[PDB]
């Protein structure tokens, strides 16, 4: 038979513009808000509205239509839902990148630790390619442990020219698990101060980095901002990406992605209910860590030093990264 | 509103028309695929001006289709509706959900809520008509309508009009 | 580059760096299922009206 | 109904159809799940 | 050409003369020469359309009151146009029953009349398509005319427009 | 009736962009926000308690004087002076006739402002327009 | 059109390449299979590929090859003017 | 605790109450972290001003929306159609508006009569919310100083004779560590 | 009470309803048995996990365990956090009952069908007003 005729012009892909999803875009693209960690209603006859297999995200059955485009399985590309996360979480694939940006900017005003008043940074900013410019900037800024409200002038070092600063000592940032922990070193008069850098705190800082500042770090004003490396709204892939197989067709199985997406929802609702009423900070932090772990393992289940998400049979859950990599992956 | 627009189209020729008179076929295709067609970006393409001097560029053979793709530049008269514009037309259909006014190649739909309060629908009279103390609106009647909204699809345009404002309605 | 090794790491860096792929390589066209600009694809085939009129 | 729409962009007249392998569609959607935006464009913005 | 993502666009609205992206005042033709937006009133549009049909009829062959003109246009339409002309038939029928200027001389006078105001092409085309008796009618039927032309000029322009009305 | 629209109760403190307008027909203050929603589609009755005089959005203007009563008198004065308009030279320097003419015009304005004899006075304004 | 090199300064080979011949024969063979007008006399032949070969031998293929350059410019070469020596 | 939790949490989300955690070292007990609650007036006033504005704005917008044409809905699939969207679905007879998914006649929507009720709601709210507007006007004239745990301690009225919590602020020496939102102008 | 969203395969040409339809699985085709017209092509025939929606209903859950490289600290705390979920607490009671039923049925040398029926009987008869003053041992023994 083939696919139906279309009035749209037929074209060839000329360019591919990679980038990061903004939380606003994920909500605008979304056709439905996923709020129930189930797949079928209490009768197990139809898909639950608002659940994982919402009929609005598409159809993977030859006998049902998509509630959005009213087309069969072989024409519906699939439609994305979204889950609004209770608290921001890191992207497991950008934590190292997020850490490097944190060491480059001030963690209280979001300004690059070294301005154009420094000769070495002037050479660094003169590098054309984004990647090596970022490496040069990081090599210079990661050792600057202060914001330097006033900096020596470039005409002579006699008088100081003022620059936007705050004078707060920068911390030494290290990656412990899926958290970023900073340590402040004391003054003349013991053990350094230590506390955890909250994802909300880091998101707030990354939203203050100026356009010219993170373009120097290799980010794009329109397609990739450092603020978007922190996940606030999660895109929910359509069923085509996570189809439900049948072995005897009297038994029903769900994709590993659906299992993890249900975990994210359950962890999300648990965090919402906790922080809504009472919830001493210890309980909240535990819930946030669970939400972070589920999202991280939903995307990549092979993380150094972390536990692995396991099906009830005990085998590792197949993540999106596992599907794209290897001799048998998508590519 | 009627505009004279400079338009471009991509025409496809089946290999059966790769003869010594293929330019004539391209002209025929243009008049058969463009004239009378509706585009949400340019409105209704009504007439092609200077039918003798269309610019036919070199055609590209499609890899697997085998057909030639010609870019064609032409000058056409196109009717494009705009919200907030006032037009005149003739009523073609009447129903409980209001009447429809025919303005050139476009049909404007006037909803009850966009009509004056005094007007009321009377299905008893044949044909059905909207009756008020001063005037009667029926099929073939002439109505001055102000387009209140326009929804343009890639191959269709639908508009809603109103006759509530002054100097509107029956002419 | 993602076709050889470190597929996901390369794609994440492409997203964070907002890399533009112009699809001039064989791998990009293979992924997109379109004729690569190689061999029989290193040129375009156009139709000649000037010769069509004189071939009759 | 011969209707197209990309909600979020609020457009109905700037649509194109492309022929790609279904695995390529699957790949891009998986990248979308990973918060990556592979944006396919039918015209060039930079010269060779 | 640089990046492009969602930008806030001025919603189309005739009252504000915000005609959109493809119907801007300054247009570019196929030769790259700058030109003004060509907006036609009903009478001008009627003449332009039927002027091309006669030329089209001449191409193939070589190689008045309302009713008779309506029939003449109808027979010419069917002869000189291809299939799926359901829209053009309504257009020609609509233009003959709603036009105020019959011949070229009448239309030419209108064009030489309304170009002295310096109004937008959309506004002048509207003033030649709608019959308004008072300056107030044209100020409300064409909200854009507000604070562009004084009532003194509009009153006389409407009088002269109604002057050259055949039948 | 201090700084807020009597209809929508949009105080100036929470909406500093608020701007009021008046309609000569009834001289009722109304913020621009209410004007668009109540009158954009077409003519409608004034949205005031006790006022049933229809008006159009195109007629709204900005109040010049802070006193509403003076605004009414001035606007009527402008309407009359657009019709009843002469100069001292119109009577060939006859000051007595000119002063009597001025007094008559003031009497006309006074009657139109306070509605003493609306019908007869209004007809007189229309009549003199021909002459 | 700055990317269309004028015919007087074309610097590409005046010879048809093997890939150009393969696509031209396949391109014209596909057109013949779709009932395209044949500009060569057939002394008895039903295979579209053989008909295309006859047309190429007698230089009756109304196509031009747009050879692209690594900077985006191109040259237009008619199948009739290209030498088929390989 | 299970009842004070929801109260503290909500008064914290709206920033009517601020929290302060500090380590305490009783001379004869295990070191414990104590939690204190106070009011940061600049923070609370901004929250009040924003919420007052938003509530009025939402009602005003609802008044604007409710004054617009009604629309349409499909009884079966419960999908709303606007006046413009419904005009491209009407049948060939130009008699009824047909749904796209269900191919069923559409039913006119509600909100036609609420034109007066929404205005009544706004009339009531501005009367009830009057004291807040009057108080905010007087606050803007003056300049309020931002409060801190130490500053608040200057006005402390001790609750109990022998409270275990030491109502004192002895900051750590030479501590360059800066916590979020722990400094005031 | 919901959108139809049903696809029925019928031959446009034959027009006979209901139609004779043959599924050429080897060829991946759905063809009209009378005229031979193909009605749908490219029909479809570890990446997921199985579950029984008769004893567990709709409940997708995932365990946390060690990998090839893992620190015991993260595993212990993540399990600690996961246990303190309020929604999953309700069904864990049923699952705990299933575990003890399985233990009893296994210590009795009973076939798998017996324990499946026992667990199903428990689920159907549980969460009802009649069996609220009775000990769980009586419920389990009766279900077995
Ligand atoms: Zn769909
Ligand atoms: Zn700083
Ligand atoms: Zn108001
Ligand atoms: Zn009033
Ligand atoms: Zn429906
Ligand atoms: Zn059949």
């Amino acid at each position: 038979v083939g696919q139906q005729y279309s009035s749209a012009p037929l074209r060839t892909v000329k360019e591919v513009q990679f980038g990061l999803f903004s939380p606003e875009e994920v909500r605008a693209i979304s056709v439905a808000k996923i709020r129930f960690p189930e797949t079928m209603d209490e009768t197990q006859t139809r898909a639950k509205i608002g659940g994982l297999n919402d009929p609005r995200l598409g159809s993977i059955d030859r006998n049902l239509k998509c509630q959005t485009c009213q087309e069969g399985m072989n024409e519906c590309p699939g439609h994305f839902g979204h889950i609004d996360l209770a608290k921001p979480v890191f992207h497991v694939g950008f934590i190292a990148k997020i850490k490097k940006v944190c060491e480059c900017v001030c963690m209280h005003c979001g300004k690059l630790l070294l301005d154009e008043h420094n000769e070495l940074m002037r050479q660094a900013l003169a590098i054309k390619d984004s990647k090596k410019r970022f490496a040069a900037i990081w090599t210079l800024c990661k050792t600057k442990m202060v914001c330097e409200t006033d900096v020596p002038s470039e005409d002579d070092p006699t008088q100081l020219v003022s620059r936007g600063g705050c004078g707060n000592t920068q911390p030494t940032i290290r990656k412990d698990g899926l958290k970023l922990v900073g340590s402040w070193k004391k003054d003349r008069a013991d053990e350094p101060e230590l506390r955890v850098l909250s994802t909300e705190e880091i998101l707030n800082i990354f939203k203050h980095i100026s356009v010219k500042d993170f373009t120097s770090l290799g980010f794009n004003e329109v397609f990739s901002r450092p603020e978007w490396m922190i996940l606030t709204c999660l895109p929910v892939p359509p069923p085509p990406v996570r189809p439900s197989i049948s072995f005897n067709e009297s038994q029903r199985g769900e994709d590993d992605l659906t299992f993890k997406l249900a975990d994210i929802l359950k962890a999300n609702i648990s965090l919402e209910t906790l922080e809504h009423n009472g919830a001493p900070h210890h309980a909240i932090e535990e819930a946030e860590s669970l939400l972070q772990f589920h999202v991280a393992t939903y995307m990549d289940n092979d993380i150094a030093g972390q536990p692995q998400a396991l099906q009830k049979s005990g085998r590792p859950v197949k993540s999106i990264r596992a599907r794209l990599k290897g001799k048998e992956g998508r590519i | 509103m009627f505009f004279i627009k400079d338009l471009s189209l991509n025409i496809t020729l089946h290999p059966s028309f790769f003869g010594p008179r293929m330019k004539q076929y391209l002209k025929t295709k243009l008049l058969e695929e463009v004239e009378g067609s509706c585009t949400g970006k340019f409105g209704y393409i009504l007439c092609v001006l200077d039918y003798d001097n269309i610019d036919i560029q070199r055609g590209r053979i499609l890899p697997t289709d085998g057909s030639a793709e010609f870019n064609v530049k032409y000058r056409a008269v196109v009717f494009k509706p705009f919200k907030g514009e006032v037009v005149d037309g003739t009523v073609v259909s009447c129903s409980q959900h209001g009447f429809e006014v025919q303005v050139g190649p476009m049909k404007v739909f006037v909803t009850k809520h966009l009509m004056p309060q005094d007007l009321t629908f009377n299905a008893g009279s044949n044909p059905p008509s909207y009756q008020s103390s001063e005037d009667v609106i029926t099929i073939k009647s002439r109505i001055r309508v102000k387009i209140e909204g326009c929804i343009s699809q890639v191959s269709s345009i639908h508009a809603i009009g109103s006759i509530k404002e002054d100097y509107l309605g029956a002419i | 580059r993602c076709s050889f090794e470190e597929t996901v790491e390369i794609l994440f860096e492409a997203g964070a760096s907002a890399e533009l792929d112009d699809c001039r390589g064989v791998s990009e066209n293979v992924i997109l299922g379109q004729m690569a600009p190689i061999g029989t694809g290193a040129f375009d085939v156009m139709i000649d009206e000037e010769s069509l009129v004189k071939y009759m | 109904h011969n209707q197209f729409e990309c909600k979020g962009c609020d457009n109905k007249i700037d649509i194109y159809q492309i022929h790609i392998p279904y695995a390529a569609k699957l790949l891009f959607q998986e990248l979308m799940a990973m918060n990556i935006t592979p944006r396919l464009y039918t015209d060039r913005s930079r010269d060779f | 050409r640089r990046r492009r993502l969602k930008k806030v666009e001025e919603e189309e609205n005739a009252a504000t003369l915000q005609l959109g992206q493809e119907f801007q005042l300054k247009q570019i033709n196929h030769q790259g020469e700058e030109e003004e937006l060509i907006a036609l009133n009903l009478s001008e549009a009627r003449l332009v359309i039927k002027e091309a049909l006669v030329e089209r009829r001449r191409a193939f062959k070589r190689s008045e009151t309302r009713e008779k003109e309506l029939e003449s246009i109808d027979v010419l339409l069917e002869q000189t146009t291809g299939g799926n002309n359901k829209d053009l038939k309504n257009t020609m029928q609509y233009l003959t029953n709603f036009s105020r200027f019959r011949d070229q001389e009448t239309v030419g006078a209108v064009i030489q009349l309304l170009k002295s105001t310096g109004l937008h092409p959309f506004e002048v085309a509207q003033l030649g398509s709608l019959a308004c008796d008072t300056a107030d009618e044209a100020k409300t039927l064409i909200p854009s005319l507000n604070n562009k032309i004084s009532d003194d000029e509009l009153e006389r322009i409407l009088k002269e427009l109604s002057n050259l009305e055949t039948l | 009736n201090k700084d807020m629209c009597p209809i929508c109760k949009t105080d100036r403190y929470l909406s500093p962009d608020v701007k009021f307008l008046v309609n000569p027909e009834c001289y009722h203050r109304i913020c621009e926000s209410c004007v668009d929603r109540i009158f954009s589609l077409g003519p409608a009755q004034c949205p005031y308690k006790g006022c049933d005089k229809i008006l159009r959005k195109n007629k709204f203007k900005t109040q010049i004087f802070d006193d509403v009563e003076v605004e009414k008198e001035v606007d009527i004065r402008k309407r009359v002076f657009n019709v009843f308009n002469k100069t001292i030279d119109d009577f060939n320097g006859d000051l007595v006739e000119y002063n009597k003419y001025l007094e008559e015009v003031e009497d006309i304005i006074y009657k139109l402002d306070h509605g003493i004899d609306v019908a007869k006075t209004e007809e007189k304004l229309r009549t003199y327009e021909e002459l | 059109k700055e990317k269309a090199i004028p015919k007087d300064q074309r610097a590409t080979t005046p010879y048809m390449t093997k890939y150009e011949r393969a696509r031209i024969l396949g391109t014209r063979a596909l057109q013949i299979s779709m009932n395209a007008p044949v500009f060569v006399d057939l002394e008895g032949e039903t295979d579209p590929l053989r008909i295309a070969m006859k047309e190429l031998a007698e230089k009756k293929i109304p196509l031009v090859i747009r050879r692209y350059l690594p900077d985006g410019s191109f040259e237009d070469w008619s199948v009739e003017e290209l030498i088929v020596d390989l | 605790k299970t009842e004070l939790g929801p109260l503290i949490a909500r008064l914290r989300s709206d920033r009517l109450i601020s929290i302060h955690k500090q380590r305490e070292y009783p001379p004869n007990s295990k070191s414990v972290e104590r939690v204190y609650y106070y009011v940061k007036y600049p923070h609370a006033i901004d929250a009040i001003k924003w919420k007052v504005h938003q509530v009025v704005q939402r009602l005003k917008d609802d008044l604007d929306k409710n004054s617009e044409p009604n629309g349409y809905m499909c009884p079966i699939c419960l999908t709303k159609y606007t006046q413009l969207e419904a005009v491209q679905l009407l049948n060939f007879d130009r008699t009824e508006f047909l749904c796209s998914l269900c191919d069923e006649p559409l039913v006119e929507d509600d909100s036609g009569k609420k034109n007066k009720e929404k205005q009544d709601k706004l009339n009531r709210l501005m009367d009830q919310i009057q004291p807040i507007i009057d108080s905010l006007k007087k606050i803007d004239d003056s300049r309020i100083e931002e409060n801190t745990f130490e500053i608040a301690l200057a006005r402390l009225i001790p609750p109990q004779n022998q409270s275990h919590a030491a109502y004192t602020y002895n900051p750590k020496k030479g501590s360059t560590m800066f916590r979020p939102g722990d400094s005031a102008p | 009470r919901g959108p139809n969203l049903n696809i029925v395969l019928t031959c446009p040409e034959c027009k006979v309803y209901p139609p004779k339809i043959v599924e050429r699985f080897s060829e991946g085709d759905v063809v009209c048995a009378l005229c031979g017209l193909v009605l749908s092509d490219k029909l479809v025939d570890r990446v997921g996990e199985a579950s029984n929606p008769l004893l567990d209903g709709n409940n997708l859950s995932t365990r946390i365990g060690k990998g090839e490289t893992t620190d015991m600290r993260f595993t212990k705390e993540l399990n600690k956090a996961q246990g303190k979920n309020v929604m999953d607490k309700k069904d864990n009671e049923v699952q705990a009952a299933f575990a003890k039923i399985t233990m009893l049925c296994d210590a009795a040398e009973l076939p798998k069908i017996v324990k499946d029926c026992a667990k199903e009987a428990y689920k159907l008869c549980h969460d009802e007003k009649t069996l609220k003053g009775k000990s769980m041992e009586s419920i389990m023994a009766a279900s077995i």
